[PDB]
């Protein structure tokens, strides 16, 4: 997971009001990711890498 | 000769309640209300005088 924003809520408002307003939530992410591979191959002639 | 030729009755006393429907965090609102009735009663123990 991530948290990309908290967001705003509530804010400063004057007294003589009777009610509120509501705010911007925040904002939360999924993500992922990947494994990779690394892979190879040689080869040999038996008499020669005896022999050497 | 009031006491019988007019009644009056009542039935409950004022009561007050507090309403959920507007009543914000930061506001009230009340309500109230009450019952009665009258119901004349002979009509021979009065009289009434009118000009003529």
């Amino acid at each position: 997971m991530k948290i990309a924003d908290y967001g705003q809520l509530g804010e400063y408002t004057c007294d003589a009001k009777c009610d509120a307003e509501f705010g911007e939530p925040g904002n939360i992410r999924h993500l992922e990711g990947k494994t990779y591979d690394y892979r190879g191959v040689f080869c040999f002639n038996r008499k020669n890498l005896q022999e050497a | 000769a009031w006491k019988t030729a007019y009644y009056a009755v009542e039935k409950r006393p004022m009561f007050f309640e507090q309403y959920e429907g507007g009543s914000s965090a930061w506001c009230v609102k009340y309500q109230f209300g009450a019952e009665d009735g009258g119901f004349v009663g002979c009509c021979e123990h009065g009289r009434v005088l009118r000009i003529g």
